[PDB]
Order: C-alpha cells, then structure tokens, then sequence
C-alpha cells in the first residue's frame, strides 16, 4: 500500500522583521530564533544576540527587510551564512530548503531569491510558500482567514484550498512597532529617561517614582544612534510584553483607572506603577480614530480589517472564513487581545454566520505558526514531487518558481 | 412573481443542492450532527483496554508518524464518573 | 479486595506512657484492576492478619462491619 | 510482651487501639514487609519461539515442543567440549523464517 | 475481544480536529517496556533488527528524475515511491 | 493529667492525616496515564454491541 509522511532531510526558514526562525523539517518548534536586525561596520556583519549586544565603535544597526520583503541582499546573505555555519552546522548542498515569503511578495524578489539559493548556496532543491498558507496548515486548516499582527503590519489574509486570495488582502501599519512608538511617547510624556542596559555599570534600588541611582560605564566606545535606538527598543519591547493589556470592552478612562496597577522596573532601577495608560495605548489597534497625532480617521481597526477582508471575498467562501479565524503574530500576545477581537467580531459578523476563532494563544504557536506549517508541509510524502530541483532551475531558469510555487 | 427575480426557475437536466434553513452548517470536525457533518474519524467515543486500566473516557484511534497507532483523549466533566462508573 | 502491596505499620512511638514502640495504625494497600488505594486500618487487625498468613502479592478479602 | 490491646476513649469522644510491641526485636517478626517481583520474565523457546512449556530440562533452558527438546539435546553436545565452532548459530534449523531476524539459540 | 462503548444509556459524543479542549489529556502511545525490561528481556533478546539505510529514491511522479533521500529498510531499495499513486490530474 | 497528652496527640494525628490527604491530592495530579500496550494498539477489533 502506502505509508504516512516522509522525512527527506529538509530545512525550513521563516525570516521576519523581528527574528529569524530556522530549523529542520519534522520538528514541532524552530531550532533557533535570533534577531533579524544585525550590526554592520564599514563590510563586516555581526549577527545574533551575543555578538550584536556588545557595544562597538561606528557599528550601524540595520534590517535586510522592508515591508516584509528583502531589500539588502548582502545582509540577507550574511544572515543565511551565519545560520548555515553556526546554527544548522551542515553543508548547504545536501539539504532541501523550504522558505516562507510574504503574501504580497513581488515576482522579481522571488526570482532573485531562487537565483541566490540555487547558484550561490548550491542547494539540491527549493520551495517557496506564503506565510498565511503555512499558518493555516499548522492548525490543520486549508481554508480560513489569517490575521497576522507582527512588528511592521497587521494583515488579514484569506486562504482557500491552500492558496492565498491576493485580492482579499487588507494591510494596516498598526502593529508592534506602532505600540513601541506609543510607549516612547508615553515615557517622554512621563519624563522617564530610558537608559538601556549597556550603559549601566551598576545600580541601586530606589522608591517608586524617585530618581534612579546608577553609575555609567566609563570604558564605553562611542556608538551610533541607530544601535542605541535599537537597544532602547529592546527595553520597550519587554515593557510591552509585561505591562500592556487590552481592554475587554471599549475603553472608558474611569473604569480603567479603577483597575489594579502593574509595577515595572527599568534597567537603571527606575520603577513606577502603571494605571490606565497601559490600556489606553493598545486601544489604538482597535479604535485608531482617538489616537493623538495620528494621520486622519481613514485607518482601520483590527476587527474592521478582518470584516473588510472577508467582505472583499466571494460570498460562497465567507462562511468558511468566519468559521476559521486564525490569529497569529507576536503582537497578538498582548493580554486580552484575542477576547476583545472575538467579542468585536461577534458584534459585527452576521448572525447567519457562525464565528470561530482557533485556540492558538501561546508564544510558540502565535509566533512560529508559519515555521510549523513549513515543517508539516515538508514532512508530507505527497509534497515531495512539488520541490523545485536544481535540474529544473538549470533547464528553465529562475522563472520556474512562478509556475511551481503559486 | 411571489419571490421576485429570485424565483427558482428550474432548467432541464440540472441537479441542485438544497440550502440549510433550520440550522447553520458547520465543518466535518469540531461539529457533531448537532451543527454539522459528523465524520466518524474525528469522533471520540468511550473506550476500554484489555490491560486492566479501566475506561479511559472518550477517545479516537489515530495513526501517527512511523506507523504507530495512538489513542487520542478528550476532556469531559463526567470523567470522574466514567472512572469508577 | 485486591492485591496487597504494603503490609506497612504506622508509628507514634508511645501510648502516652512508658513505651517501646507503638504503631497506632496499619497501612494496607490494595490494587485489583481499576486502581490502587491505601487503607489505614485499625491496629487490632494485625492478629487476624498473620492468622491468615498473608504476604505481599497475596489477594485477600475484608468485610467492613 | 507485645500488648495485644490498649483502648482509652479519651479525645470528640472516641475509642482507639494502641498496640505497643516492646522488646525491639518483636516488631519486625510481626511486620517483615515485602518486596516481591511483580511479574516474572516471560520465557520463549529458542527453537520456533512461542511461550515456554514444561520447564527447563535436567540441564539448560526451557522449550515449547518435543522437536525443540530434540534439537536442544542435539545441541549442547557441541558445547560440552568447552571449545569449538558456534554451537547455536542457526543450529539444526531452529525456526529460521525472519519476519525479524533471529540470533543463534545459545542463551544459556 | 476488545471493547469500545457508544451507549444509549448516557448518549453523548464529542468531535474535534486537533483536540477538543486545552484540558484534554495527552494521547496514549504504544510501548513494549511498560512492565519493565526484565519482563521482556528474552522476547527482545531472541530477535535482531532488520537494517535500515539512508538511501536515494526516484519517481514521486516527477518529470526531472531528481533523486531525494529518505530512511527505508535496506531490502526495499528499488521499490517505486508509494506516493506517486496520488498524482491524479484533472481532465 | 494524661488527658492533656491525649488531646495533644489527637490534634497532632489530625494534622498529620490532613497533611497526608493533601499529599495524596497532590499525588493525584499530572497525567495518570501516558502509555498503553502493543496488543491494545494493534488489536484492530475495538467493537461495540
């Protein structure tokens, strides 16, 4: 007869703006997860936290990606070389590679990526799939609406029979980076001087709201403003993960003020208790019209993004989209995000349609769904005919990826 | 025209699927007949083992990777009753 | 009823007086098919217990009243 | 003296038994406790497998059938010399169909 | 011999794709050594594994003839790939 | 005056038995069963009547 799956020695890479997820196919979690941002000195590149977090003179901090697509190919190549050398620790010519890509990735970047992987790394086989499809596959769904709220974008992607419906995509920029900017504005309003850990030699405990008592390292080299801002944002991201909480209903200041506070201590020893402002900040994801200094009321909340994306699809598949809403991305891990989204969508979905959000609320499942789907797909024995081979590339060139990887 | 433009003007030779009027449909899974198609491969049922460990409550049989046959299990509020039933 | 597994005496040293070693309970663990349970019986059972000549791995029968 | 009974009722109003064995050494001969092997080794015949039957012979290892016994007694004449060829490497066709391959029948 | 139960006297059943609830108990996996190794030392010791090998294979219904690698028993080298039978094309 | 000692012993024994009950309740935690035998897995019968 037949057997179940089949393991072929493949590798799965899912590269985002925030971190690079990589590992071997067949495993249920990525082997490694390190930041996508890297240092440059001029070029010489420094990758991963242990080399990135050390201060160094004239070292700029960059990203290879822009709008979810590759711009700096030298940085991307450096990241891949680092991943192959230090983390995978195996020769690249032996392992097939399945790569994740953005739903909106252009043809030219797909062709350039295929050319890079086949001609430089000399891999034996290649496949390229979109994030939403793998996110659906990780939850056992072929049809469903993927809501991915990452760092750069909050996007609703409808999926049907393992294919992205590109004309139904709705992008919004309100995501983790926007929340980081709002936290920066909050600290400026509160007159909270933010000192990253690298500047601190030692610290002493102090009271709530009192000035910090800390000593600065004397042996520091002069560092660029980009690296300093990246280090500050690393602190603000911990603040996001710790303190912020979505209001269960529409934000009322008098109700949020009565909630218990949350204590947070900064690396320099400054500490204070945070009240309603920790709930006012993430409310802009859902009701951006009340945000201060935001450019116009034209932009959409998360629920309205979902409904617009579903309404732009064919009427026959909308039950299948509302019956499987797969929430994904790290920014969805803010406390009570999913409950608020479910309530708002229940208030806006038609009563004739049943709404069902997939139970997915863990860090591993929310952040690494695309990688898990890639591992699942590469582990299928039915999939093994779908690889682009090196022979196919040498015969048909880089244009074969459009035919073979829709 | 009672139904307006949307009268069911049948055409010869065609076949038609009726709509769900009484209850909204649902997937083949996470969905009993009280809501949707109950494909039995997704169904959990009470099960007993020949080794003396008792009724294990609701369960399916599923083949995993490597040809290994596993028993899934599902939570019930009456698991304490299914044990010492 | 079930397979005996313990034959475990408890201990509290003294019966509130001049003493050697005092048990105050006897822990008897039974397992048959469905599960396992420990019973802290009256110490008086011990006479009847070796009168029946039970050991670990035996299977017994005890009436409640 | 082991004091077969002592009941006091003193506290709720109650009733107890406090057996006091005394003499130290009297305790363990009344409570030896136990630690038996819960199950045995499940024995399999070296020749054609299936569960073992009867027991071992007067020497060596158990068997399932008279044919297995005959092969085992034709075996061990190759080993009483305490030197020679492999006494049991596929000796005398000891049930050789390999759904999963078999070692030699020399477990003793 | 072995019993499963779908009673009329209680009348309930549940369905799920991945799992019913986060409180679901984990699955039950097969095992041979649950009763200890000494229980089954002779059964395992009277047998020898068939060898496996990391080995090339062809025809998943590919047109290029590219050979990928996998784990299979060494006696099963020249066999055609089973999953090629799924390669059905719409007419 | 031994009734004071008996009272103290009874309180101590009650505390000890409550501690044992809590210990048993903790011992009832985690997965009670993670594995089932080969014969059950590959019986293929699993029938209802």
């Amino acid at each position: 007869g037949v057997y179940g799956g089949d393991e072929v020695g493949a590798l799965v890479f899912d590269i985002g703006s925030y971190t690079v997820r990589a590992g071997y196919a067949g495993e249920d979690c990525p082997k490694v997860d390190f930041p996508t941002a890297i240092g440059m000195v001029v070029p010489t590149y420094y990758i991963d936290t242990n080399a990135l977090r050390v201060p160094r003179e004239n070292m700029e901090a960059i990203s290879p990606l822009k709008n979810g697509m590759v711009e700096d190919w030298d940085s991307f190549q450096a990241i891949l070389d680092h991943t192959y050398k230090m983390h995978v620790k195996s020769e690249a010519s032996l392992h097939p590679v399945l790569m994740s890509e953005a739903p909106w990735n252009t043809r030219a970047k797909r062709e350039k990526l295929t050319e890079l992987m086949f001609e430089h790394y000399n891999i034996p086989a290649f496949f390229l799939c979109k994030t939403a499809v793998l996110t659906a596959f990780a939850n056992g769904r072929s049809t469903g609406l993927i809501l991915d709220s990452g760092a750069t974008h909050t996007t609703a992607i409808p999926v049907h029979d393992g294919y992205v419906l590109q004309q139904g995509i709705v992008k919004s920029p309100l995501a983790g980076d926007f929340i980081t900017m709002q936290c920066r504005e909050l600290f400026q309003e509160m007159n909270i001087e933010l000192v990253p850990p690298y500047m601190i030699a030692s610290k002493e405990a102090v009271r709530e709201g009192s000035p910090a008592n800390w000593k600065r390292k004397e042996k520091l080299p002069q560092v660029t403003r980009s690296w300093h801002n990246y280090m500050c944002n690393c602190v603000i991201q911990d603040f996001q993960a710790s303190v912020l909480q979505v209001s269960d209903s529409t934000y009322d200041e008098q109700v949020a003020a009565q909630m218990p506070t949350v204590h947070y201590e900064f690396p320099n020893g400054y500490n204070c208790d945070f009240g309603a402002e920790r709930l006012k900040i993430p409310e802009g994801l859902f009701d951006p019209s009340n945000v201060k200094g935001l450019s116009g009321n034209t932009m959409l909340g998360v629920s309205h993004v979902v409904t617009t994306s579903v309404g732009m699809c064919d009427i026959d598949i909308r039950p299948g989209l509302y019956g499987s809403v797969i929430v994904a991305g790290g920014n969805t891990l803010i406390q009570s995000f999913t409950d608020r989204l479910n309530r708002e969508l229940s208030q806006k979905t038609p009563p004739s349609m049943r709404l069902k959000l997939i139970a997915n609320n863990t860090t591993v499942e929310r952040r690494f769904s695309s990688w898990i789907g890639g591992s699942i797909l590469a582990s299928l024995g039915t999939f093994q005919q779908m690889w682009i081979s090196k022979q196919e590339y040498e015969e048909g060139g880089k244009q074969c990826v459009e035919r073979k990887c829709p | 025209d009672p139904d307006g433009p949307f009268a069911f003007r049948r055409k010869a030779g065609c076949q038609y699927y009726a709509p769900h009027l009484d209850q909204t449909g649902n997937w083949p899974w996470t969905s009993p007949k009280d809501g949707g198609l109950g494909d039995v491969r997704y169904r959990y049922c009470l099960t007993t083992l020949t080794v003396p460990q008792r009724c294990i409550g609701f369960a399916r049989r599923r083949v995993g990777r490597g040809g290994r046959v596993l028993l899934d299990r599902a939570h019930s509020d009456y698991d304490s009753v299914f044990h010492h039933l | 009823e079930g397979e005996v597994t313990e034959l475990t005496p408890c201990e509290t040293e003294n019966p509130m007086g001049g003493y050697g070693k005092t048990i105050s309970h006897v822990i008897i663990g039974l397992k048959t098919a469905k599960g396992t349970k420990q019973l802290k019986l009256d110490p008086s059972i011990f006479e009847s217990l070796q009168k029946e000549r039970v050991e670990a791995g035996d299977v017994i029968y005890i009436e409640a009243n | 003296p082991i004091i077969t009974y002592h009941s006091v009722t003193v506290p709720a109003r109650c009733s107890r038994t406090f057996i006091t064995f005394s003499d130290d050494a009297t305790f363990e001969e009344w409570f030896p406790q136990g630690r038996p092997p819960k199950v045995p080794v499940r024995e399999v015949c070296p020749v054609t497998h299936r569960p073992a039957l009867y027991r071992d012979p007067v020497t060596d290892i158990p068997y399932a059938t008279a044919r297995a016994f005959k092969i085992i007694r034709e075996a061990y004449k190759k080993y009483i010399t305490a030197h020679g060829l492999p006494p049991t490497a596929s000796a005398l066709g000891p049930g050789p169909p390999p759904p999963e391959p078999l070692p030699g029948s020399g477990p003793r | 011999t072995l019993t499963f139960k779908r009673p009329e006297g209680m009348h309930r059943e549940v369905y799920a794709l991945l799992y019913s609830d986060k409180k679901d108990a984990p699955p039950l996996l097969p095992s041979d050594t649950g009763q200890g190794y000494r229980t089954v030392k002779a059964k395992l010791g009277s047998k020898k594994v068939r060898p496996w090998k990391w080995m090339p294979f062809t025809n998943p219904a590919r047109k290029d003839g590219a050979m990928f690698f996998h784990w299979r028993r060494a006696a099963e080298e020249g066999k055609d790939y089973p999953f090629a039978r799924f390669n059905k094309t719409v007419q | 005056a031994v009734m004071t000692a008996v009272r103290a012993w009874e309180f101590w024994n009650l505390k000890t038995l409550q501690e044992r009950e809590a210990r048993l309740r903790l011992e009832q935690e985690e997965a009670e069963l993670l594995t089932y035998t080969r014969e059950d897995a590959y019986s293929m019968e699993y029938v209802y009547e």
